């Protein structure tokens, strides 16, 4: 239960397959609702139960409740972190663009990775996570591009 | 039943690759938590 990016696994496939990314801080787990569809996970011999979700907004904590708060200034670039299935993390810099809703905005990365790449957390400047990736639409060009999804603490 | 398993830590690399565009959407979030293209 360090803290840090993890890999969320299953043996419910053909195999070993990975469904997607999560974040470990303060000892609660935050990935995205639609990796794990708040089913339980295993962390060894130990087992991690949810304790929030939201479909909505696609997210869901384990063993407590969110604890991300950082933000993006909206100015600044920030790196996404992916975490591919079956390759090394990899720092990916870049600068969010803008989700234009009817309730505002909010920043969206231009990156397109696997699937089970959904969850890998999106940080600013100072290592803060302002986020998490795999949630976004496909633009004209066939490109992918996911929100910043942050929670409320 | 799911399992993690840890994928590094959460710093900034100074050797970063950058890329990636920055495009601006307006987009509409259903109830079902799906994003949509306006
Ligand atoms: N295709 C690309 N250029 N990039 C995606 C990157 C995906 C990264 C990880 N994120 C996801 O998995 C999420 C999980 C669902 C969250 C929403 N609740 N999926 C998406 O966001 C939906 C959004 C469509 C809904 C719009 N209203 N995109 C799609 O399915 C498009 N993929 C296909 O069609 C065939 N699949 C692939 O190729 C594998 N995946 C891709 O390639």
């Amino acid at each position: 239960t360090t803290d840090g990016v993890y890999r969320v696994m299953t043996r419910r496939l053909l195999g070993s397959t990975q469904v997607g990314v999560g974040v470990m801080q303060e000892g609660v787990f935050h990935t995205m609702w639609h990796v794990t569809k708040g089913a339980a996970l295993r962390s060894g011999e130990g087992r991690l139960d949810p304790y929030w979700g939201d479909v909505k907004q696609d997210l869901v904590s384990y063993c407590g409740p969110w604890k991300l708060d950082a933000a993006w200034d909206g100015l600044s670039e920030v790196q996404l972190l992916a975490v591919p299935p079956g390759e090394r993390a990899k720092n990916i810099q870049t600068l969010p663009g803008i989700f234009k809703t009817k309730d505002g905005d909010i920043g969206a990365v231009a990156l397109d990775y696997p699937a089970g790449t959904s969850g890998s957390p999106i940080l600013d400047k100072c290592g803060r996570v302002i986020g998490l990736y795999g949630n976004g639409v496909v633009i004209k060009n066939g490109s992918y591009v996911s929100a910043i999804t942050q929670g409320k603490r | 039943d799911m399992y993690i398993e840890r994928a590094g830590d959460i710093t900034w690399e100074k050797d970063a690759e950058v890329t990636g565009n920055s495009p601006r959407l307006d987009v509409a979030l259903d109830e079902s938590g799906d994003f949509s293209l306006v």
